[PDB]
């Protein structure tokens, strides 16, 4: 899209009409005309647009004002509605811009954030630029979370998150232009191998995928055309929905190989049954011959009886010499009938065991998508964020993803080595109670307006608990909490002196022997500038590898790679780095998904904020304490770095339109 | 609206897959077995046709006559009444094989041939008789 129009796009929103949210702030330009209806979605569009076109300096609304043409610059309240809706809620003027405006001297209220992973900092940056106080609290010696890069010598390579899903309407595209990242595209194109170490012939990728593509698209016609969701009183997951559609494959393969075999019974025995009238005519034809002759025998002149009875047999005897041709023309028609069908049998199998091999790396790539096992993911909701998806190519940040938390911690309060260990929340206010990692003796005490809770969702799912809240969360909270999936996915980096694949491909596959180790080292990635090459560890996997030592996991890669490039090419890797997301006790897991039983509900009960009861009984009911941000806690953009991202957004503006007013609703 | 063209998914497919936890590889090994059963009923009929082709080795060569060319003609001389009659006692009314018989009449005429003579040879009666068996 293009113009006033494609600011609305590139932010996410529809360019001709008001969404839920600012239906609220402007309960009364959406109740009236439509003709004003226009210029206020004008006026937004427009303010867009100039930040976009310009991120790396504040938007001030005088700035707007300017450049805002008339008639739609005549309503001076209107544009200052409209700016401060869009700033409070990070539409512009977030992330990391020079600020026209220095700050105010003294602050309003104070936040507390758990965690400085990349929702913590994006929102602790929006609160800071709102005039609050904001301490960061996060338990590792780094910001970042989940976003981890590795760093020795001039190797460089992600253990988090490595890709940017595309710039059409995603906001790390504004990121980007205000940090150095060196953005690279990825090339589709994925060579497959096998496990002997040969690469799948091209005739075989093709057919498979798209098997793959029809076995997917075949769940989907399962869950909505013939509502299967629910076998023996449990939730059905796309993976048990797969082996079905896979198994009904294999039954009508059976069932048309039965009624074709079944068509050559029933002509076989019609044919039997011809040849059988073909000896019984033949006998009478045999017999009525040496009548004919018998009678013939009897010589000239003849009584007419015995005439009549020369000219009899001869007529009896060409009839059923008649009727005996007649049954080998039918005999010839159906003897080809025959040999036609022998000719073309169906498919004697669906998939052979190599096929459902190649077609279980597929199997792995969905597996790695939602970092879990497709025995986990609801089949009905799996991919209810299919429709918010980014347009354009998917990147890689050659310089190392973790460029922008660092850049976004600039300027920041943060307590690092700080393990918050309670959180206690009051009609007063909040007190969070935090340990030193290093020693867990040394104690600290943190009393806030506010708490923005940005634990990992596996985290929060810890029993017994790694954080104690007081009072505990509402049993909506933790059961949400319990329902939601959070998945794990590995990586291996190896770092050698010497680039030996194939520099034009960024990506290749291996299969693998079995199903069960179907995500065991599946997918290599090139992507850096020095010789890294990266593996993947996806589904049931995952989980597994993590107990199994470096030593052991960077050989079976080794061995992976010389079949693929042969024994002298292989060198041994300089440094070798292997992740362990779920062993990590800031993470417990790599990201969350759709589990069987949750819904994309669960992630906006996760995103409410808690409020808790009144200190004396009978007070009026108190404000919010206690709020949520992370990738598990919005719904269009679950387990993403923009989607933590877009979360911490979120909450500061939620957070500062409770504590400091939000003025433009008027 | 309609599953993937190739793909195949009915309703009451998917119960009897989804019945109990093994009912897919009973579903599946009950064809396969019924499969074998079929393909090896070919065997025994595919069998038992090769015999009797053995049978029909020679085809009827042996036994054929050479056929009659011989022109027509309406002029019933006394040998041919008499054929007639006789054709008419084992052939009833099968005008064709009647023909046949005689040889040099059509069809037509031995149609016409029951009512020209049918009170001189009794006709009635012989077809009355032919009847009885």
């Amino acid at each position: 899209p293009s113009g006033v129009e494609g600011a609305a796009f590139q932010s996410r929103l529809p360019h001709d009409r008001m969404t839920s949210q600012e239906a609220a702030c402007f309960p009364d330009i959406i109740s009236g005309p439509q003709q004003t209806q226009k210029v206020f979605l004008f006026i937004r569009n427009r303010t867009l647009q100039l930040w976009l076109d310009n991120p790396k300096i504040q938007l001030t609304f005088e700035a707007t004002l300017q450049q805002l043409e008339a008639p739609y610059n005549s309503d001076t309240v209107l544009v200052h509605r409209v700016h401060s809706y869009l700033e409070r809620h990070g539409l512009i003027n977030f992330g990391i811009y020079k600020r026209i405006k220095p700050l105010p001297t003294k602050k309003t209220g104070k936040v507390i954030i758990i965690g400085s992973g990349v929702s913590g900092l994006a929102a602790a940056r929006q609160l800071q630029s709102f005039g609050m106080d904001v301490t960061l609290l996060e338990a590792r010696d780094r910001v970042g979370g989940r976003v981890a890069t590795f760093r020795k010598g001039n190797y460089v390579a992600d253990l988090g998150a490595m890709v940017v899903t595309g710039l059409g309407g995603n906001p790390m595209a504004v990121v980007s232009k205000q940090v150095n990242m060196e953005l690279a595209k990825i090339k589709q194109k994925c060579p497959l191998y096998e496990a002997n170490g040969q690469a799948v012939p091209k005739e075989k990728d093709e057919m498979v995928e798209q098997e793959f593509n029809r076995l997917l698209e075949a769940t989907s016609y399962l869950s909505h055309q013939l509502d299967f969701n629910v076998l023996n009183n449990k939730p059905v997951s796309l993976g048990q929905a797969l082996e079905v559609v896979i198994q009904l494959q294999e039954k009508h393969v059976k069932d048309e190989q039965i009624e074709h075999w079944k068509k050559i019974v029933k002509t076989q025995e019609e044919l039997k049954e011809l040849l059988n009238k073909m000896v019984n005519l033949k006998e009478k034809i045999k017999e009525l011959h040496q009548q004919y002759k018998e009678a013939s025998e009897v010589k000239p002149p003849r009584d007419i009886t015995a005439e009549f009875l020369v000219k009899s047999k001869h007529r009896d005897l060409t009839a059923l010499c008649k009727e005996y041709d007649e049954l080998a023309e039918t005999q010839g028609k159906l003897e080809e009938k025959l040999q036609e069908l022998e000719a073309n049998p169906p498919s004697d199998v669906y998939l052979s065991s190599r096929d459902r091999q190649i077609l279980d790396w597929h199997f792995a790539n969905l597996e790695f998508a939602n970092a879990t096992p497709l025995s986990t993911l609801s089949l009905k909701h799996w991919d209810q964020d299919d429709d918010f998806e980014f347009t354009g190519s998917h990147l890689t940040v050659r310089n190392g993803y973790s460029c922008v938390p660092v850049a976004l911690a600039e300027g920041l309060d943060i307590k690092l080595n700080t393990a918050v260990r309670q959180v206690r929340y009051t009609a007063s206010g909040c007190e969070v109670i935090a340990v030193n990692t290093r020693s867990t003796s040394q104690t600290f005490i943190y009393k806030c307006d506010a708490v923005l809770c940005t634990l990992p969702l596996g985290v929060l799912k810890q029993q017994p608990p790694a954080v104690q809240f007081v009072p505990p969360l509402p049993e909506w909270k933790t059961s949400a909490v319990q329902r939601m999936g959070f998945g794990n996915l590995n990586k291996v980096v190896l770092c050698f002196d010497r680039v030996f694949w194939d520099p034009s491909v960024n990506l290749f596959g291996h299969v693998g022997s079995t199903t069960a180790s179907r995500g065991e080292l599946f997918l290599f990635w090139n992507l850096y500038k020095a010789p890294i090459l990266l593996a993947l560890v996806a589904g049931e996997a995952a989980g597994i590898m993590e107990n199994i030592s470096d030593d052991v996991i960077v050989g079976r890669c080794l061995a992976i790679l010389k079949g693929i490039f042969g024994s002298s090419a292989v060198p041994q890797p300089k440094e070798t780095v292997v992740s362990r997301w779920r062993a990590d006790p800031w993470a417990r897991g790599s990201y969350s998904y759709v589990a069987a039983g949750s819904s994309g509900n669960d992630y906006d009960l996760m995103a409410q904020p808690i409020t808790p009861g009144p200190s004396i009984p009978g007070a009026p009911q108190p404000i919010p304490r206690l709020f949520f941000a992370g990738e598990h806690t919005i719904r269009n953009y679950p387990a993403t770095v923009h989607g933590a991202l877009l979360s911490g957004l979120r909450e500061a503006g939620r957070i500062a339109d409770q504590f400091l007013g939000a003025m433009y609703t008027l | 609206r309609k599953p993937p063209k190739g793909m195949f998914l009915s309703q009451e497919d998917v119960e009897a897959v989804s019945a109990n936890a093994t009912a897919a590889t009973t579903v599946l090994r009950q064809l396969d077995m019924e499969l074998v059963s079929v393909k090896r009923q070919i065997q025994n009929i595919k069998q038992t046709n090769s015999a009797l082709k053995e049978k029909l080795d020679g085809g009827i060569e042996p036994y054929r006559l050479p056929e009659v060319i011989q022109k027509c003609n309406a002029r019933w001389t006394t040998e041919e009444q008499l054929l007639a009659v006789q054709a008419i006692r084992k052939y009833g009314r099968d005008f064709q094989a009647i023909s046949d018989v005689i040889g040099n009449k059509s069809v037509v005429q031995v149609k016409n041939f029951f009512v020209n003579y049918r009170r001189r040879f009794n006709i009635d009666e012989v077809l009355q008789e032919w009847e009885a068996e």
